[PDB]
């Protein structure tokens, strides 16, 4: 009744994401006013 | 107790429904129709035994239209005209003929399977009465959920549009997730149970959906009810979040209060939110518009506690000499879980003297021992 | 020891007889069907094995003076017809019908319009209008101005020398009503407007969602005077950064598909565009420049005149007395959203129902201040 | 017959043709090497000296509640559903789990802290969860675990949420809706060196609803910790190992 | 005999289900329930090994089972104490075991070499292994610390899932100090991902496992620095040091 | 070319501008109209592109936000990692592959310097740059009027 193949392949990409990380040293200010300057 | 006569009653009753059915079954079933003889003789005669499944992009009058489907490519296929064909639309799922492909029948949901989980099938046996310790905090929201179910015309003779989902916060140990057990006993409506970290999954954008399909079976499944619980998992406070993972986190959140109100109206279904600090989290999910209402738990006082044990312990005999009414006197910092707690090792250390019934020494034996692990709360003594 | 006997063993009883049912129905489930034509099956096998086989499309790529194809999986085929018309009918780019045993041509048919932005489109009329609104009344004008007056009185902004503007932003605090003055205008459209969802543009496919960017469009200038709603674009219209990690890295690629499609080289006509927030700072600049936002507004907190007006709405469907003045509501709910005073004017309705009353009060209400808001020394 | 079949289970198809034949068993979940023990310890009860009213308590709550439960119908009281047991290190707490394996007539699972953690947003919450199944099917069930995923008394920042999500659906488990009404049979051990670091929240009744102190021992206690640990040495005659605890005494175990 | 010839197609088993049928997920994608043959072991199969399938049956058939240091104590200069003693920590205990047995005891797992660097420890290590020809494994401590969380720990649980499997085997580590430091509390994110780090390590030997393994041999640059709950006997008993000028 | 600077200093109109003025043709693609599902659906793309105009020559090429495909080395082995970044590795190969006898002459355009790959920026490929900036208060006159 039916003769072709199908071959079920992966061409489609595909990806997970989470990209979980830790540190975040961004940016600290201590001298926010430099706090009396002298 | 001596309770038993309004209990065999009912299963005698459980076993005349056994009679009966099998009865009803057993030759006086009356099978003769077209169905049972043409219908069902047919449908099997051309549907082969497998029926693949799929979706389809589009379609066309006239029997014609297309599927897309993981395993196969696309497809123009036809229609065989029993499928309620101004039914269908796009989106959709399907049932195909497997040795050619062929749009024969279509499914009502096939939603997904987890949500299937997270319903109610059993009830938990707690109910009201299990607990007595309170008698606000359980009205202020059992009049939000309990009642339109009941007595509605009490809020449209005044005629407002009531309230739907609240939030139930405060310290531990004093039975928030308790307290939706009780109502749910008792609701006649459906429910879900749920945890916030559940619903974040490691690929990116299948929350997002997920979060859109149970707001969905719900609002279909009217009337209902959501419980999250310690929901500061996914919504606590969003920053700005240089990196890839704390975002999907994010779209979890900003999607939830999508559904919970934006464009679209939800319908009927009234969430119960919980967790153990708020300040610390919940930005603007917790405000009107989504949750009318926000209660306070806290560790209770004096009055209540004689309410507490007092159904811990209508099943021990303790009848001899303990005088509960100066047991338990100031604050003494400690819950209604502390209290289940000294019943318990109170009920078997008598048990090991090989006693059963129970005096004082056998409860304060157990009070010096869980009081005894509290952290020095007057570790400063500096406020005389 | 009198009687427990009994109930251990006929409460474990009730299990065995309950499941017991479960083993003597059986199950039932049905998908489909149709009660009077239930005859449906004789054209049906006569309609099957006949002329209408089953094809597997695909869509050509050049007509050699024969017809290479592309499968929708990477597989490249070069081809002929049986009875379908080769030279005429056919050009290059449309969907197609091939055979599944040797790939003949057979059939054309139209270019793809995805579902998922059928399913984006609105075609019932929700029922809210500007009366509606908390008396916001400056802040819609700035709206409207955008959207409706180009498209119904260019007349103006033409002849003196304008080039309206195509494009919002709304940005305030929650509780406020940023959605609500936006569902209301579809109510006035006069044209056709989008409820852009979100969810579906940050698929787990690399280059899918700004396919479906695109593809929104598409359809739009297509049709005549079509504008769009997002919102919560801090999803989306996110700041950029690199890191090797960048996990973000996916849905940076989907908004260019956007910014780009905004402002260059004008697929644009007519169509105009609105958004909404409540993280205004984060969201990159480029989804905030003019020509993709040529306006913006700030729906601030309300004020006391404004706050009442709030009541005037949510209070009619009501029983209340006549008599209680709300220049003491207003002046005691300090600044606050629309929202919270809708919880309050509902909440002092069900302080009456905790006591089995049938019309409000003036006290109530009050009551319901202290429980919304929720003593100071210093002041007095 | 298309009726007891418990759902998501697992079952064979036939070829060319896609009818069933077989059913198999709902195992074969991804984490069972470390998530459980199919070969027991060797260790034993008389193995550890030193201290024996602490096992009271232990032998208290899990055995009884499992060997036979009726009683506590009769003294009208909810049975318990978890321990904790704190101390110094070297005192030999982490060697109890061990012993207590070949003692129990039911299994046993065990789980250091951090293999819970797989560095993705819910593949940890995923992971506890697909530990207590894996515990009711096999019912019942002990769980045993050195614990500081829950460290940290719920701080509010970034990165130290990606845990925090792998504590908050255990407690959860511990006391659910279904929890509170399923875990009866399920039961749990966790161990520490430390307790003035973690939640209050574990530390409740409900969820551990007795904890055990394991203090450094005696002079007369250590020993008999000596006499087993010397129980295969030769141990010539003139010993008086009751004086070499004295002469230094071990301020450990 | 025939069919367990040529042309046969790889798998992977799984796991059994019955005396005589087992399943495969094949390299060709999918999964496929597969009946054992008799004629055939069965002691040898239950992990993850390697296989050979008959092609269109997808039948099982048969099975198939599958750095080099040159240094020696003469290669090396002198040192010949310090060399005594690592002799009798891990010379002794993987080729003689009789000696520890007899005698009432348990041997000592793994020891530290500290002293000033460029003196040979690592080289002794390696002329170590050369002698007792056991496997060897060498890694450096600043690998273990990773910036996606939980990328670490899986790294000091995976050597050990195979320094068990070619055992007997050993480890070395040319930096501990790194990552070890005795710390009075974190008030940061990251460094309490170091102590994670840690008390994987330090559980996995005291835990239950084998005892072929002498893994740990820890090197330094000092020894003031360490945790005493690493040095809780048992976990490390030998402390070695080196000359320094 | 390139075309660096921020939003606003008149990039994408210059553009509409010196596809007029000359008499020769022009071409457009946006960066993320190259990345698609596909595992061979990208790089078939470009290599046609410029195939195409060295036909058709002489050409113009015209790249808008080439912040998207031309950040870094995102090292990986997942699927979604490589097909992206392997676009970038024809387009090298293609600007590397042509001389500057036959006609064509690209440029592009971002919002960004600060975050994509040098190698684009090698001696040879993409060498003469226009730092746009903004506008002194003289020019502020010329706009408005
Ligand atoms: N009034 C009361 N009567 C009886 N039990 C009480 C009462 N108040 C508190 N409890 C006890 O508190 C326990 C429930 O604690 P609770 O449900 O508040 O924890 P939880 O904070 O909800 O947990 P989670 O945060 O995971 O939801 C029950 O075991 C219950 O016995
Ligand atoms: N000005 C107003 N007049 C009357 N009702 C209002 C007003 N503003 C807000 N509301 C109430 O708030 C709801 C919508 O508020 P709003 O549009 O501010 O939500 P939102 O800001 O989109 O929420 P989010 O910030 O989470 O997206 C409406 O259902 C309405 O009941
Ligand atoms: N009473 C005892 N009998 C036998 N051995 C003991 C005893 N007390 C301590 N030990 C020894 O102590 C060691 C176990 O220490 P312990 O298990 O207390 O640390 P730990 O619990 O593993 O620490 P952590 O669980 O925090 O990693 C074993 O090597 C054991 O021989
Ligand atoms: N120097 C200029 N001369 C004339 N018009 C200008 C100038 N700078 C900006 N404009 C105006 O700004 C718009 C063009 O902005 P431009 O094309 O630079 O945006 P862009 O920087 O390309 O945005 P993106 O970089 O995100 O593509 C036009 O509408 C134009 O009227
Ligand atoms: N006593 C010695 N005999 C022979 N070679 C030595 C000796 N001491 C140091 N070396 C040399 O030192 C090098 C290795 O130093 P190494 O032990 O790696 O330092 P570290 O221990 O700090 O890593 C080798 O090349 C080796 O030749």
């Amino acid at each position: 009744g039916g003769k072709h193949t199908f071959n079920n392949e992966n061409v489609s990409a595909r990806l997970g994401g989470a990209s979980i990380a830790v540190q975040a040293p961004a940016q600290p200010p201590p001298y926010s006013h430099h706090h009396h300057h002298h | 107790r001596c309770k038993l006569k309004l209990l065999r009653m009912e299963r005698i009753k459980d076993h005349l429904l056994l009679e009966e059915e099998f009865v009803s079954n057993s030759e006086i079933l009356k099978p003769f129709e077209k169905k049972q003889e043409e219908e069902k003789k047919q449908l099997e005669e051309i549907r082969g035994n497998p029926l693949s499944i799929g979706t389809l992009e589009e379609i066309i009058d006239d029997d014609h239209a297309i599927v897309t489907s993981p395993t196969m490519p696309d497809y123009y296929v036809s229609i065989l005209s029993f499928v309620d064909k101004e039914l269908l639309e796009p989106g959709c799922s399907v049932l195909l003929h497997h040795k050619t492909m062929s749009i024969v029948g279509v499914l009502q949901d096939d939603a997904d399977p987890m949500v299937s989980v997270m319903k109610m099938d059993k009830s938990p046996t707690e109910s009201y009465s299990d607990i007595g310790g309170l008698e606000s905090q359980i009205q202020e929201i059992k009049e939000s959920v309990e009642l339109p179910l009941t007595h509605p015309e009490l809020y449209e003779e005044m005629g407002i549009k009531p309230p739907k989902g609240v939030i139930l916060y405060g310290a531990p140990g004093t039975g928030k997730t308790l307290l939706a057990k009780a109502v749910a006993n008792q609701t006649s409506a459906t429910f879900l149970r749920i945890v916030g970290s559940e619903l974040i999954q490691k690929y990116l954008g299948d929350g997002p959906r997920l979060c859109r399909q149970i707001f969905k079976v719900a609002g279909e499944n009217a009337p209902s009810i959501v419980f999250i619980d310690e929901i500061d998992a996914i919504g606590t406070k969003r920053y700005d979040s240089n990196s890839g993972g704390e975002r999907e986190i994010q779209r979890t959140m900003l999607e939830l209060l999508n559904q919970l109100d934006g464009f679209d109206d939800r319908g009927d279904v009234k969430v119960i939110m919980a967790t153990n600090k708020i300040e610390t989290l919940d930005p603007a999910l917790i405000r009107p518009g989504r949750i009318d209402r926000k209660i306070l738990f806290e560790n209770p006082d004096l009055s209540t506690k004689k309410k507490i044990l007092g159904i811990h312990t209508s099943k021990m005999n303790l009848s001899e000499d303990v005088n509960l009414e100066t047991l338990v006197t100031t604050k003494d910092d400690l819950s209604g879980a502390d209290i289940q707690a000294m019943c318990t090792e109170a009920g078997l250390l008598a048990l090991r003297e090989r006693r059963m019934q129970v005096t004082a020494e056998d409860f304060k034996q157990a009070k010096e021992r869980v009081m005894k692990n509290k952290v020095e709360e007057n570790l400063e003594g500096l406020y005389l | 020891a009198p009687y427990a006997a009994k109930l251990k063993q006929t409460e474990n009883d009730l299990k065995d007889i309950e499941a017991r049912i479960k083993e003597k129905a059986g199950v039932k489930e049905s998908d489909t069907g149709l009660a009077p034509s239930h005859l449906w099956d004789i054209m049906g096998d006569r309609q099957r094995l006949g002329e209408e086989h089953p094809l597997q499309v695909a869509r050509c790529t050049k007509i050699i003076k024969k017809y290479v194809i592309n499968l929708k999986q990477i597989a490249k085929f070069v081809v002929g017809l049986g009875e379908r018309v080769s030279p005429t009918d056919i050009e290059e780019g449309m969907r197609v019908g091939v055979d599944r045993s040797k790939y003949n041509i057979e059939l054309p048919l139209p270019p793809r319009i995805d579902p998922s932005v059928t399913m984006m489109t609105v075609e019932e009329k929700p029922d809210v209008t500007y009366s509606d609104v908390g008396g916001c009344k400056d802040q819609i004008e700035k709206l409207r101005e955008v959207v409706e007056l180009p498209l119904l009185s260019p007349e103006r902004f033409a002849t003196l020398g304008i080039d309206p503007p195509k494009g919002i932003l709304l940005y305030g605090p929650p509780g406020t009503g940023k959605t609500l003055c936006a569902r209301a205008v579809a109510n006035r459209t006069d044209a056709t407007f989008i409820r852009v969802i979100g969810s579906e543009l940050v698929q787990k496919y690399v280059g899918e969602g700004a396919r479906m960017v695109r593809e929104l469009f598409e359809m739009a200038r297509t049709k005549k005077a079509c504008i769009i709603f997002f919102d919560e674009i801090d999803a989306v219209g996110g700041a950029r950064f690199d890191d090797g990690a960048g996990g973000d890295n996916e849905v940076q690629r989907t908004m260019l598909e956007l910014i780009t499609q905004l402002d260059g080289f004008d697929p644009r006509g007519n169509i105009k565009v609105m958004f909404a927030t409540n993280r205004p700072n984060t969201l990159d600049p480029a989804l905030l420049r003019p020509g993709r936002i040529d306006r913006k507004v700030e729906f601030s907190l309300p004020d006391l005149e404004g706050r009442a007006n709030i009541f005037r709405i949510h209070s009619k469907s009501m029983s209340v007395e006549r008599g209680i003045r709300w220049e003491l509501i207003s002046r005691l709910c300090p600044n606050s959203t629309g929202a919270e005073l809708r919880s309050v004017c509902t909440e002092a309705g069900m302080f009456a129902i905790r006591a089995r009353r049938k019309v409000a009060t003036e006290k109530d209400f009050l009551k319901a201040v202290d429980k919304v808001i929720s003593r100071y020394m210093q002041y007095n | 017959n298309v009726k007891d079949l418990k759902a998501s289970q697992r079952v064979c198809l036939r070829s060319d043709s896609y009818m069933l034949h077989k059913v198999l068993e709902n195992k074969a979940d991804p984490l069972v090497s470390l998530m459980m023990v199919e070969k027991v310890p060797d260790s034993t009860y008389d193995m550890v000296g030193g201290l024996t009213k602490q096992i009271k308590e232990i032998k208290e709550v899990i055995e009884l509640p499992v060997k036979h439960p009726e009683l506590f119908e009769s003294l009208g009281i909810a049975q318990p559903k978890g321990v904790i047991l704190y101390g110094p290190p070297g005192t030999g707490k982490t060697l109890l789990a061990r012993a207590v394996a070949h003692h129990t007539d039911c299994k046993f699972i065990r789980v250091s802290g951090a293999e819970l953690v797989q560095k993705y947003i819910g593949e940890g919450s995923r992971m506890v969860r697909e530990l207590f199944v894996m515990a009711r099917e096999h019912a019942p069930s002990i769980i045993f675990m050195d614990e500081i995923d829950s460290i940290g008394s719920t701080r509010v920042e970034g990165s130290g949420g990606g845990d925090s999500e792998v504590q908050r659906t255990m407690l959860e488990l511990l006391n659910q809706l279904d929890g509170f009404e399923t875990s009866k049979n399920i039961k749990i051990i966790m161990a520490t060196n430390r307790l003035d670091i973690l939640d209050p929240a574990l530390l409740r009744p409900g969820r551990i609803d007795r904890k055990i102190e394991f203090p450094p021992p005696s002079v007369a206690a250590r020993a008999e910790i000596l006499r087993i640990h010397s129980r295969k040495m030769n141990l010539t005659r003139g010993i008086n190992l009751r004086k070499v605890a004295e002469k230094m005494n071990g301020c450990s175990g | 005999k025939r069919i367990q010839s040529v042309p046969l197609v790889i798998g992977q088993f799984l796991e059994p289900i019955d005396q005589n049928t087992g399943i495969v997920s094949s390299t060709t994608g999918m999964s496929y329930v597969v009946r054992i043959l008799s004629t055939l072991d069965r002691e040898l199969l239950k992990p993850s090994m390697s296989v050979a399938l008959h092609r269109h049956s997808n039948a099982l058939v048969d099975i198939l089972p599958p750095e080099k240091p040159d240094v020696t104590y003469a290669d090396v200069g002198g040192l010949d104490m310090q060399k005594q003693e690592i002799r009798e920590a891990v010379e002794l205990p993987l080729v003689q075991a009789d000696l520890y047995e007899q005698i009432g005891i348990d041997p000592p797992r793994g020891v530290l070499l500290y002293g000033p660097p460029g003196t040979g420890k690592t080289m002794l290590v390696k002329a170590v292994a050369n002698s007792t020809k056991a496997a060897f494994i060498r890694v450096n401590g600043s690998e273990f610390v990773h910036k996606y969380l939980g990328e670490g720990p899986r790294m000091v649980r995976d050597v050990f899932r195979l320094a068990r499997e070619n055992a007997p085997s050993i480890i070395f580590i040319d930096e501990v100090d790194s990552i070890a430091t005795k710390r009075f509390d974190a008030q940061t994110g990251s460094d309490r991902e170091v102590q994670r780090i840690l008390i994987e390590l330090l559980t996995q030997m005291d835990g239950f496992d084998q005892s072929t393994n002498v893994k740990v041999i820890m090197a330094t640059n000092r020894a003031d620095t360490l945790d005493p709950a690493l040095l809780r006997p048992g976990r490390l008993d030998r402390k070695i040091e080196f000359p320094s000028l | 070319a390139l075309m660096y600077g921020p939003p606003g200093t008149g990039k994408t109109l210059l553009a509409r501008a010196c596809a007029a003025q000359t008499n020769a043709t022009f071409l457009k693609l946006a960066a993320p109209q190259l990345v698609q599902m596909y595992i061979g659906e990208g790089a078939k793309l470009v290599r046609d592109a410029f195939a195409l105009a060295k036909e058709k020559a002489p050409t113009i090429i015209f790249i808008d936000e080439l912040d998207a495909i031309g950040t870094k080395r995102f090292d990986s082995e997942k699927s979604g990692d490589r097909e992206v970044q392997r676009t970038m590795l024809e387009l090298l190969n293609q600007l590397d592959g042509f001389s500057s006898d036959d006609r064509v002459k690209v440029l592009a355009a971002t919002n960004r310097v600060d975050v994509l790959d040098p190698a684009l920026l090698r001696s040879g490929r993409l060498d003469r740059k226009i730092e746009f900036p903004l506008p002194s208060e003289d020019s502020r006159a010329q706009i408005l009027q």
